[PDB]
RNA sequence: CUUGAGUCUCGUAGAGGGGGGUAGAAUUCCAGGUGUAGCGGUGAAAUGCGUAGAGAUCUGGAGGAAUACCGGUGGCGAAGGCGGCCCCCUGGACGAAGACUGACGCUCAGGUGCGAAAGCGUGGGGAGCAAACAGGAUUAGAUACCCUGGUAGUCCACGCCGUAAACGAUGUCGACUUGGAGGUUGUGCCCUUGAGGCGUGGCUUCCGGAGCUAACGCGUUAAGUCGACCGCCUGGGGAGUAC
């Protein structure tokens, strides 16, 4: 769950190029910001197993693109975990 | 903020006691950096069935751009008000660039398109005058 | 049953084609029966398979037209 | 030449352009029975997209207690 | 029954009717025809069968 | 590397979900008027309802459940499934065009969640229908079909094992591909070719060559051809029963 201007602000200062919409890192930053809002939606909409399934799909994909980034170089993958705050 | 449209109703006894309300609602929305995109009074209308054992009530329409919390607050205020006797609210709406477009259909409801449970003659002396060449 | 009407006090005007609401009308199918979410379209295709006397005459009209033999 | 003779809510941009609204109660009277029921696509001269919009506006207006909704009333 | 009902109100000096109908039964036009022919005045025919917006679950008889 | 795969911009339809609200219609129930002896249920009634005032008709009040039309082999959802109207929040899809990333992909034992109905623990609720229970009828009998009567149940909130002709019977995913017509629906361009057409892209109903094909048929969305991975069968009963 994300506003269009919020999505825009994510790629404003992430992305590997002018009008990048495809880089691994920004895909995973926008997926984090979706997850964090959608977890907070399904918190009160406890029987919405549409949103639950959409939430699952997002965190799975984000984990597979974190894995793709750790497959490239591990230091940028842990830099993204730094830059998004994720896990303890 | 969001574009809206609002209908609401008050009693027949209140069909000349509504302009003081239309003032207050205007001042709430302009107070909120919101604007009136259209304003119409549909007058006393006859009802296909009586609401609260009376066959007519008085209709108004506002069409606005306003912050969503004004329209949260006001639709619920109506839903707690006993003088305001029924509403409808619609999301994401603007006026026609025509003036009085709904008035010409108010004219039609009051003429051919109800079951007239109380006489046509008392309710039709309310709200916007049906100058059909504007609308 | 009798509606309201353009008819001359209908019992004397032999109109029959439309003059019901439920009474041998299509909404009688779940009226006086259980609710069944699926049944009423399945029940068209199933009924027709036993309803062979009307079926076969319409079938004969269209296939005989379609051959240029009619 | 240009333009050619269009059919009901067909071949054209400025009819049925926006969705059929419940405030426009004047058009809705055209499309209802003597028991205040909806008329289908096959009679109205319109397709599925417009019928969905029509049947909504009719519904809205009836629950506003402004249009007939059965053969009976008080 | 329609004739016996015309006789039932005979004493109130009524003669003019209009007509209202409900129910699936066939007592709906033979009644009117013999009523108008039994010295009474039929003038209007309107149905008053009540119909719902879906409503409550119908009964089942004979597994119909 | 961008072609597979993924992502945003942007166009767009939808009974997709969760939370809340609302209008009118109706079956029921209560009170009372009016009226007066009938009513009801079946093949027949009987049981049952009435004169202690029924039925029918009028008006006031009360409850709980559900949305007639629209409606289509239509539209949407992972499937299970999803149908009155309003708001709030919200997943998914599809598509004319813009680009971007740079094979990041695909399946999947085990695992984890979902999963019609019935069910059951918990609390609430009790209009309608109706397991159980009670009575009636029928019949040779009738513990049944049929009728009179009717509790639980359903519906609301919370929690639990989960099963189904979960029969679109065809594991998931992909490429290859005879033809045609209907519906539905996104789109560029234009004499809206006439009708909007036409290409084009998505879904789906129907038909069908060839192929496949015990057979019905199926049949380019194959019951086809080909690849990866994963599940099932191996005579019948014992038996998904036992342990």
């Amino acid at each position: 769950s994300l506003s269009t201007e919020a999505t825009a602000k994510i790629v404003s200062e992430f992305g590997r190029d002018a009008n990048d919409t495809g880089s691994t890192e920004v895909q995973v930053a926008l997926l984090t910001a979706q997850i964090n809002h959608l977890q907070g939606h399904f918190a009160e909409h406890k029987k919405d197993h549409h949103s639950r399934r959409g939430l699952l799909r997002m965190v799975s994909q984000r984990r597979k693109l974190l894995d793709y980034l750790k497959r490239k170089d591990v230091a940028r993958y842990t830099r993204l975990i730094e830059r998004l705050g994720l896990r303890r | 903020m969001r574009h809206y449209e609002i209908v609401f109703m008050v009693h027949p006894d209140q069909s000349e006691q509504v302009p003081g309300m239309i003032e207050r609602y205007t001042a709430a929305i302009t107070g909120a950096e919101g604007k009136i995109h259209r304003l119409e009074d549909w007058g006393r209308r006859q009802l296909a069935y009586p609401i609260n054992k009376l066959h007519k009530a008085h209709y108004v329409l506002m069409n606005v751009e306003a912050p969503q919390e004004v329209i949260d607050e006001l639709e619920t205020t109506f839903r707690f008000n006993d003088a305001v006797i029924r509403s409808m609210v619609m999301r994401t709406k603007h006026a026609v660039t025509e003036a009085s477009p709904m008035v010409k259909a108010k004219d039609e409801r009051r003429e051919r398109r109800d079951d007239f449970a109380n006489e046509t003659a008392d309710d039709a002396e309310a709200g916007d005058s049906e100058e059909e060449e504007e609308e | 049953p009798v509606i309201k009407v353009r008819e001359n006090e209908p019992f004397d005007v032999a109109l029959r084609r439309f003059k019901r609401s439920c009474e041998k009308a299509g909404v009688l199918a779940e009226v006086r029966r259980r609710e069944f979410y699926e049944k009423p379209t399945t029940e068209r295709k199933r009924a027709k398979a036993s309803a062979v006397k009307r079926h076969a005459k319409k079938l004969a009209r269209e296939n005989a037209r379609r051959t240029r033999l009619y | 030449a240009r333009y050619f003779r269009r059919r009901k809510f067909c071949r054209f941009t400025a009819e049925g352009v926006q969705e059929i609204d419940y405030k426009d109660i004047a058009t809705l009277k055209n499309y209802i029975t003597e028991s205040g029921k909806i008329v289908p696509s096959r009679i109205t001269g319109t397709r599925a997209k417009y019928q969905r919009q029509l049947a909504r506006a009719i519904k809205r207006a009836r629950y506003l207690s402004l249009l007939p909704y059965t053969d009976r009333h008080q | 029954a329609a004739e016996r009902c015309a006789d039932a109100v005979k004493e109130y000096g009524i003669k003019n009717l209009e007509v209202m109908v409900k129910g699936p039964g066939p007592g709906r036009e033979s009644t009117i025809r013999a009523l108008n022919a039994a010295g009474f005045r039929i003038t209007n025919i309107t149905d008053v069968t009540p119909i719902p917006h879906n409503g409550c679950r119908p009964p089942k008889k004979r597994r119909v």
